């Protein structure tokens, strides 16, 4: 029940953004475990040692989110 | 002079051991469903605040103690 | 009562009165040593000739700790409050990180010059609810 | 020998296999992601554990995990 | 005595801080949320994610040993 | 597999090659065809000249073979994608390793089995208090 | 031009200008009124 | 920018007209030189990586023609910096010193060229050096240089500072010009034959030529009067000597003949100022300037002649390509083939040679200045002697490790295996294990047979067994070779050097020259305590060479990592696998070699400082006897580790800790401060970032609790940066401790 541009809070525990709130980028069709692709304002840890930043996007599931807006 | 320092070093190893084995309890023996919502699990629920305030008080100490020693010198 | 019996004022202390006649000069003023002899002669001293400060909370020595404590806390709250407010102000402008690396001087100065009322602003943000956050809305790690 | 697992959070981008320097990892057709593939670890006997796969993972936290174990001549990277 | 007591207080607060962050974050964190699956003592996790040197709950004990020795000095 | 045909590369010998344990315990060989005669760096040290056509070289361990393979296709315009890595036993037993099913492990391929595949998230691993005293790990179950 | 006005307002230039200004303040204050272990 | 005409005359000059325009918009954009950093900071690490790659021009751009044009202007900017610094010294000597007050009575006053602003009690740092002047006693030996150069008035030093600032402006301008107006092409650079011709004939030849001319017209005729007993105000000016060439013709008998004999091959007549006396000056304790002018003239002729060996445009001359392609024997196959192309393309290949040679030559400078003091009254100033020696030791020690760094950089970035097929470099890459294991064995041998001797001596003297020690009073370890060459240099003026009147240095053997009440230089008797410390030095240098060599011979690959060349020059590891791949890169090898260079020089400078105070330096009695400071215990106490712990450290450190309340209190402060920074480095060197990032997580939660977290997400230092900060603070604290200790100790010996 999501669309492009919704504010959702991550509830994936092990996620780097667990507790943070990101923006939905695009949702893929059915047949995928994690179709909800979310962008974030803050990069994660990803990257080799000494990297400049990280990744600010990831796929999640609907039972792992919570709309805010 | 020897006995006091001896016992103090003994205790200084004993305390580090007490903490190293608590870490092992968390690693191997902590049950989150058995100790659910008790005083032990709430320690894990607000661990960020505990560590943060420990860092604050250690900075608040170190800064001024070192500053006063350097000032006296 | 006779609080600090082992401490005598610098005006009565033996070693302090011996050393005060032979005080060095910090600045260019040659009287600065005798200036110290006259200035520190009011504090409590020890049997070695060096002044001591009592910080247990008594008002007799409120000039020893109370005044610097208050003056610091004022200036430090000023610093932290203007920093926090400017950090929040950046969060709505273009590129929240570039303006943290390159300072918006016309904005940073405008926020610095409005910091002498940081206690009132902080209480107004706490009553309205802007000072602190909610635990259920902060990114936390697995327990 | 080391243990290599691949979780359902994998998007099948072959990056961990493109970074593996001992042909430990492969790619099998799956039905979970757009690419319809998931990482596989058939030849764990050649896994030294240099974590070059985990470094090259895109998902939020790893989708492939390496757990070091009983080191052997091949896992120790012994060339002599 | 006052200044050395505050240096001692620093030595206690910081050593306890290290030994407590090692025990609390012994099951997981945001760098390694699956630290519980790796056990207590393990080398690291690799150079990825920026770096993971001295990340186990054993490494925190190894670090706090230095602080205990400094406090006992 | 049946025969390891190939010409030894032009190289003046180095001390970084295989040793006594590498001949008695196990060694690795790689076979490839070169479009022409060019110079390539040795994974053990130095620069060698690969022969035109089918080549053959024996190395100590597998990572050396794969490091040479990743070099062959990336540095030269006539890229070598037919390099085949074999493990040699002390009994002459030679088996195929890389590439596995004739296709590079990078791209997907039909006819492979899911090895080490789990149907959960890492944050869904069981608690170590439930499996203690058993010879199993939170990831092995 | 603004290209140099942005360089003069960078983090290191400004964080050293403030430190120099505060050093001047403190040094002049402890020049005219030094030796203030406490408040009289 | 501007537009000059052309400035060429049938030359290999090749430039590009205004390649890089002049603008300030790139100044407000930090990290623009790197593509990975231009998109904006997302973590605090982005900041560190900004400085870690500020000067690395290879990662920035791949065009070598751009990198060379960057390097040229970078050198110009460095020269501007240097000229600014030197004008600083000349101006502080002109208006903030007592050079005039010292030149009058140089034996009853101390050099000082700094005045501390009296504030918050720091005015106590102005020590009474003599003559009414109050300031910091300097140890760089600037007054001795300015006396040997002919400086007599403050206006001279003032004009020197003005000229230095003018030259700084000129170098700064030339840098901008050779990158924004007319930047040279590659045709102007790759003429290594032409560049060597010009750098030998013009730079090092004409330089010493002109300086010898200066000395003959400035330094010699004024230092001759200074050494006689004439007041500086009564001594004429240097230009009064050329305005009146008769005053120069009279002051030297050879000058009373004219200039024609030199052109008519009558050199022997100029023996009245181009002398070969040798030894030292009994008035000042330094080298004879009449010998230095002759020496600079000889070096000038030699270098100008050397600048005519290589081929340029007129056909004659050599090509280094020919010489390298010619040298090939049955042992190395093709020999030096391809080396010209190596050193004409890779800048790192050139820097790995230039840094090595420059550091070695700085060490040679120290070792030659300490024993043959070339400046007046510097051998009496033990502080200045020690300071120059140790400073030129440290500069060279750093510049040497720079070579081992840039060699690995060349290996990873510029080594083309197709260009090195069976030559020196390629064949050396083959038997890497041979050389490395042999050096391993040599280092183990030198460790057992140099340090184990000290351990054995400590255990024997501790057990109460004197007849079982390696001392001058037991199992003697006399150095025969060094004593033999000492005796050779002593008998030089009467055998293998008939024209030489005195020996090169009095350290080998001979008379004992002393100025005022202190000694300048005397024979340095070499015994067991010298043999053992020399072998200690050899061992430490061998281990440092082993480390910095395995850093280059394995930057490409190894049995552990066969694809290491892909990982680059600077990288922390390749995972905890293979048992542990931590610190395998050449960067890590330089990180390790820094510590061993420090550990080697730590024993070198202590050997110097104790041997000089024990068997050389000391007050001289009017009857003739010489009583050394530590009473000559080096030959009898420096043989055990407890001797160095007690009679060297504990004994001579008393000046530093007891310095409170005096003008040397700053040295005790910096002593404790270096003790602080040393231990501060251990926090980085013993820990790992995985703990610090987890702690930053809690502090970030604390900041977000009050909503005060920076958009620049805080990230702990990278593994490489952690190690770099560790080694940097280690070296800083150690060198600050030793600097404070050495200065406080040397200033407190009279
Ligand atoms: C002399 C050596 C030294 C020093 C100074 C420190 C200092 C510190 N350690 Mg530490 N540590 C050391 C050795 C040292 N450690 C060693 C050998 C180990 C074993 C590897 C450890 C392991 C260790 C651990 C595991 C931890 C610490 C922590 C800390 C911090 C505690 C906060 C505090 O003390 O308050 C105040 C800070 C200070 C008194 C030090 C600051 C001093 C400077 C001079 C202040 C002024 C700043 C200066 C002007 C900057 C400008 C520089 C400019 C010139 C370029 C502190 C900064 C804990 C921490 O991170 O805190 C949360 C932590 O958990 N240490
Ligand atoms: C707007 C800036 C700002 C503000 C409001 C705070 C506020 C806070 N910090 Mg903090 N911090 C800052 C910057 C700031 N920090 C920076 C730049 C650093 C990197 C050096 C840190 C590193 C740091 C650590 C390690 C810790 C805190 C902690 C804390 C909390 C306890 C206060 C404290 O520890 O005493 C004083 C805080 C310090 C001594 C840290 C340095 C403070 C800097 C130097 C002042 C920043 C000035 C800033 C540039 C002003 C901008 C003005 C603007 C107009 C341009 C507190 C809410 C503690 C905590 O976790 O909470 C319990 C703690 O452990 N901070
Ligand atoms: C961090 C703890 C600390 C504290 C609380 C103080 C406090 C004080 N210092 Mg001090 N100082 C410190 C660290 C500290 N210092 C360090 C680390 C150094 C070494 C760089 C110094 C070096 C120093 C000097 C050289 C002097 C002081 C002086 C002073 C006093 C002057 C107050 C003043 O200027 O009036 C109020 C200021 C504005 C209203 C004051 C009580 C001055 C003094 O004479 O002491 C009495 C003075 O001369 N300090
Ligand atoms: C006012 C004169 C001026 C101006 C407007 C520019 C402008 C520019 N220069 Mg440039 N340059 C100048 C003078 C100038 N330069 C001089 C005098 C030199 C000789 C040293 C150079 C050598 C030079 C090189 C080699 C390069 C540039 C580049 C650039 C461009 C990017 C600069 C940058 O990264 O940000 C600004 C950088 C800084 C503000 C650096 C800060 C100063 C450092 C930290 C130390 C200062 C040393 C200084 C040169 C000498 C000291 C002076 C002495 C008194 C001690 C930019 C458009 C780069 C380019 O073209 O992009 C690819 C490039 O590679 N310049
Ligand atoms: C006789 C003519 C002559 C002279 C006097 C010099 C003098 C100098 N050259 Mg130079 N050079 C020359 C001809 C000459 N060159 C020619 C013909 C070429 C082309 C082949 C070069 C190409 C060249 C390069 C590439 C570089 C120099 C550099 C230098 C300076 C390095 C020495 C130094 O820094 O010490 C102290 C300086 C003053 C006391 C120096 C002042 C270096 C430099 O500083 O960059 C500007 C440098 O990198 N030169
Ligand atoms: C003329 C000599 C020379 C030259 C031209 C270069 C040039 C270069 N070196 Mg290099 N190097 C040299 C000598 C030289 N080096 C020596 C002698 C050593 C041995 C110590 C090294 C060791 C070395 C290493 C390990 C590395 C380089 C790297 C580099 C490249 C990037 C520079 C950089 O990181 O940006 C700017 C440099 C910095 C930001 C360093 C700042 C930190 C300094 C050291 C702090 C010093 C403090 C100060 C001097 C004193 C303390 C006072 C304090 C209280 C304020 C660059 C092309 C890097 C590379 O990747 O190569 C391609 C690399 O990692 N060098
Ligand atoms: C008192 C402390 C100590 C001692 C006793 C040693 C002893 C030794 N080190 Mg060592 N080292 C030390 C501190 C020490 N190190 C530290 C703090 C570092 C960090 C910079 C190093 C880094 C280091 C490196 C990188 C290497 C050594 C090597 C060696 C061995 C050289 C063989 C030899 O000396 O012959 C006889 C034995 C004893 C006299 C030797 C056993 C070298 C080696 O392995 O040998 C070839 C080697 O490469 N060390
Ligand atoms: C302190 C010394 C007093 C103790 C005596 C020690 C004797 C030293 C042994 C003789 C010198 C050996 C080198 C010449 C021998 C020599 O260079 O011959 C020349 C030979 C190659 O020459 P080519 O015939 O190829 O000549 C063509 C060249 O132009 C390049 O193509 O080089 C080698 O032998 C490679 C093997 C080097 C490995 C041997 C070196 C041993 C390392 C230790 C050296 C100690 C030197 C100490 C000096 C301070
Ligand atoms: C009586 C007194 C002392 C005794 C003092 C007592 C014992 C200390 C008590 C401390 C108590 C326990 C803590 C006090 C307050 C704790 C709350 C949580 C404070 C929170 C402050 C935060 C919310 C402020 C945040 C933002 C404030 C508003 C302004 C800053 O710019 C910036 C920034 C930091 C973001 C002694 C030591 C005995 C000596 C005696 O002479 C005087
Ligand atoms: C005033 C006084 C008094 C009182 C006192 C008191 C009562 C107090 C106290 C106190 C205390 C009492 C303190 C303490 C301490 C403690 C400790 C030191 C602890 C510990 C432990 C630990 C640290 C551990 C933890 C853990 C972990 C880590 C996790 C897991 C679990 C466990 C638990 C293992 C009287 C009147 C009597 C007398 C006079 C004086
Ligand atoms: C403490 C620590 C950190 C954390 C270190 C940090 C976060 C550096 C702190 C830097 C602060 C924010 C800046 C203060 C220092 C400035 C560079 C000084 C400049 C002062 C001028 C502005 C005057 C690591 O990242 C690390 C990594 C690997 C091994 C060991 C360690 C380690 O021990
Ligand atoms: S990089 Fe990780 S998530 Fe991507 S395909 Fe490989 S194992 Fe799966
Ligand atoms: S841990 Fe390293 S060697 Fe093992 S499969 Fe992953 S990338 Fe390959
Ligand atoms: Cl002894």
């Amino acid at each position: 029940a999501l669309n492009r541009g919704d504010k959702v809070r991550i509830k994936r525990t092990e996620s780097y953004w667990y507790g943070d709130v990101g923006t939905v980028a695009s949702v893929e069709k059915s047949g995928i475990l994690y179709p909800v692709i979310v962008r974030f304002d803050r990069v994660n840890y990803n990257g080799f040692s000494g990297s400049a930043s990280g990744v600010n996007t990831n796929n999640f599931a609907e039972n792992e989110l919570e709309l805010v807006q | 002079a020897a006995l006091y320092t001896h016992h103090q070093y003994i205790a200084g190893f004993l305390m580090v051991g007490a903490f190293a084995h608590g870490a092992i309890f968390f690693v191997r023996d902590y049950d989150p469903v058995a100790n659910k919502d008790n005083v032990l699990a709430r320690m894990l629920e607000h661990k960020e605040a505990l560590i943060s305030h420990l860092s604050w008080v250690s900075l608040f100490l170190g800064f001024h103690t070192l500053g006063l020693y350097v000032h006296n010198d | 009562a006779d609080d600090f019996a082992n401490l005598t004022p610098c005006s009565e202390n033996p070693a302090y009165l011996a050393k005060s006649k032979n005080f060095l000069n910090t600045t260019n003023d040659p009287n600065s040593g005798k200036i110290r002899a006259e200035r520190y002669a009011s504090a409590l001293c020890g049997p070695e000739g060096y002044p001591h400060l009592i910080v247990d909370g008594r008002f007799t020595h409120a000039g020893d700790f109370l005044i610097p404590s208050i003056l610091f806390l004022y200036i430090a709250g000023w610093i932290g409050w203007v920093g926090r407010s400017y950090l929040i102000e950046i969060r709505e402008s273009k590129n929240p990180e570039m303006q943290e690396v390159v300072i918006n001087v016309p904005l940073a100065i405008k926020k610095m010059l409005g910091g002498f009322l940081w206690p009132l602003a902080a209480v107004g943000e706490y009553t309205s609810g802007k000072l602190v956050m909610k635990d259920s809305e902060i990114p936390t790690s697995p327990r | 020998s080391h243990s290599v697992k691949i979780y359902d959070t994998c998007i099948g981008c072959t990056q961990c296999v493109r970074a593996c320097p001992l042909d430990v990892l492969e790619m099998v057709p799956w039905d979970g992601c757009k690419a319809a593939q998931i990482a596989s670890s058939p030849r764990t006997e050649d896994c030294v554990g240099c974590k070059r796969c985990e470094t090259a993972c895109p998902t939020d936290f790893l989708s492939i995990r390496v757990y070091l174990g009983a080191e052997t001549t091949r896992s120790m990277g012994l060339a002599y | 005595d006052f200044l050395v007591h505050h240096a001692i207080a620093l030595g206690l607060h910081t050593t306890a801080l290290i030994l407590i962050k090692g025990a609390l974050d012994a099951r997981g964190s945001k760098l390694m949320p699956d630290k519980k699956d790796f056990g207590y003592s393990f080398p690291c996790d690799g150079p990825g994610r920026g770096g993971t040197c001295d990340i186990s709950a054993w490494d925190a004990f190894y670090l706090a040993m230095f602080w205990m020795l400094n406090t006992l000095g | 597999m049946t025969e390891l045909s190939g010409q030894p590369p032009k190289f003046g010998g180095s001390t970084g090659g295989l040793l006594s344990k590498a001949n008695r315990e196990e060694k690795y060989a790689i076979t490839w065809t070169s479009a022409s005669e060019q110079v390539f760096e040795m994974p053990t040290g130095g620069a060698a000249i690969m022969n035109e056509g089918e080549n053959l070289l024996y190395l100590a361990r597998k990572e050396q073979c794969l490091a040479l393979g990743t070099q062959l296709r990336t540095k030269f315009k006539p890229k070598i994608q037919d390099y085949k890595i074999y493990r040699v036993y002390p009994s002459g037993e030679v088996q195929y390793l890389h590439p596995a099913d004739g296709v590079f492990p990078e791209k997907v391929n039909e006819g492979r089995e899911a090895q080490g595949t789990k149907t959960r998230r890492i944050g869904q691993n069981p608690e170590p208090v439930t499996i203690k005293f058993s010879g199993k790990a939170p990831y092995e179950v | 031009m603004d290209g140099l006005k942005s360089f003069l307002s960078t983090a290191p230039v400004m964080i050293m200008a403030l430190l120099t200004f505060t050093a001047g303040i403190l040094i002049e204050f402890n020049r005219f009124y030094p030796d203030l272990l406490f408040h009289p | 920018t501007i537009s000059p005409p052309e400035r060429e005359a049938k030359a290999k000059v090749s430039v590009d007209n205004n390649p890089v325009p002049t603008s300030f918009e790139k100044w407000g954009k930090p990290g623009h030189f790197d593509r990975t950093l231009a998109r904006g900071p997302k973590t605090t690490t982005w900041i560190w990586n900004l400085h870690a790659n500020a000067h690395d021009f290879d990662s920035q751009t791949s065009d070598l023609e751009d990198v060379s044009r960057k390097i040229f202007s970078a050198h110009f900017g460095h020269l501007a910096v240097v000229f600014v610094w030197l004008s600083g010294m000349y101006f502080h000597g002109a208006k903030f010193s007592n050079y005039e007050g010292w030149l009058a009575d140089p034996t009853h006053i101390k050099p000082s060229a700094q005045v501390v602003w009296p504030i918050v009690g720091q005015g106590i740092l102005n020590g009474d050096v003599g003559g009414g002047f109050h300031g910091i006693q300097i140890t760089s030996g600037l007054f001795y240089l300015w006396r040997a150069s002919g400086f007599t008035d403050s206006y001279q030093l003032y004009c020197t500072a003005i000229g230095g600032l003018v030259m700084a402006a000129l170098m700064l301008f030339a840098g901008w010009f050779h990158y924004h107006v007319k930047a040279p092409k590659l045709e102007w650079f790759q003429n290594v034959e032409s560049m060597m011709n010009h750098h030998l004939a013009g730079l090092l030849g004409l330089g010493s030529l002109g300086w010898a001319g200066h000395q003959i017209h400035v330094s010699m005729p004024i230092n001759k009067l200074l050494d006689a007993g004439v007041a500086p105000k009564d001594i004429p000016l240097p230009h009064e000597f050329i305005l009146e060439p008769s005053k120069m013709a009279e002051l030297y008998p050879s000058f009373a003949q004219g200039l024609t004999p030199f052109f008519t091959l009558n050199w022997g007549v100029y023996s009245d100022f181009l002398t070969f006396k040798g030894g030292l000056n009994p008035v000042t304790g330094g080298l004879w300037l009449s010998d230095t002018a002759h020496h600079h003239l000889a070096i000038a002729v030699l270098f100008i002649i050397a600048g005519h060996m290589y081929r340029t445009n007129w056909g004659i001359g050599h090509s280094m390509k020919e010489i390298l392609e010619a040298h090939k024997g049955p042992f190395t196959g093709e020999g030096h083939k391809g080396l010209y192309e190596i050193l004409t393309t890779s800048w790192h290949a050139q820097l790995a040679i230039n840094l090595a040679l420059l550091g070695s030559l700085t060490i040679i400078v120290a070792q030659h200045m300490y024993a043959m003091p070339p400046y007046p009254y510097q051998a009496i100033d033990y502080a200045t002697q020690l300071s120059l020696f140790t400073h030129h030791m440290w500069i060279g020690g750093f510049l040497i490790v720079g070579a081992g760094a840039h060699g690995a950089i060349f290996m990873v970035r510029d080594y083309d295996p197709a260009k090195n097929v069976n030559n020196l470099l390629d064949r050396m890459l083959r038997h890497r294990d041979a050389i490395i294991s042999h050096l391993n064995w040599v280092c183990i041998f030198l460790g057992f047979h140099s340090f184990g001797l000290y351990i054995h001596n400590d255990t024997m003297r501790a057990l109460g067994r004197p007849q079982d020690m390696f001392s001058d009073t037991a199992i003697q370890l006399q150095p025969i070779f060094a004593q033999w060459v000492q005796h050779l240099h002593t008998l030089a003026p009467g055998a293998t050097a008939p024209n030489a009147l005195a020996t090169a240095s009095y350290a080998f053997g001979g008379e004992t020259i002393a100025v005022a009440g202190k000694v300048a230089m005397m024979p340095i008797t070499l015994g067991t305590a010298d043999f053992m410390v020399h072998h200690i030095h050899a061992f430490t240098i061998h281990v440092t060479a082993l480390i910095l060599l395995k850093g280059v011979l394995y930057a490409r690959s190894s049995r552990l990592v066969p694809d290491k060349a892909n990982l680059g020059f600077r990288f922390p590891c390749d995972g905890p696998g293979r048992g542990g791949t931590c610190q395998v890169s050449g960067w890590d090898h330089v990180f390790l070699g820094l510590f061993w260079m420090y550990n080697s020089l730590s024993i070198v400078i202590f050997h110097f400082s104790w041997k000089m105070q024990s068997d050389v330096w000391g007050t001289v009695s009017p009857d003739g006897s010489v009583t050394h400071v530590t009473l000559g215990n080096f030959a009898q106490s420096a043989i055990t580790i407890n001797g160095w712990l007690r009679d060297f450290l504990w004994a001579q450190a008393a000046n530093v800790i007891n310095s409170y309340g005096s003008a040397l209190s700053a040295y005790g402060i910096m002593f404790l401060a270096g003790h602080f920074v040393f231990a501060f480095s251990l926090m980085f060197l013993f820990s790992g970032r995985g703990y610090w990032q987890e702690l930053i997580e809690s502090i970030v939660w604390a900041h977000n609790k009050l909503n005060v977290a920076p958009a620049i997400q805080p990230r702990a230092l990278s593994i490489i940066q952690g190690r770099a900060v560790g080694v940097a603070h280690y070296l800083l604290g150690g060198i600050v401790t030793t600097w404070a200790f050495f200065l406080a100790r040397s200033l407190s010996i009279g």
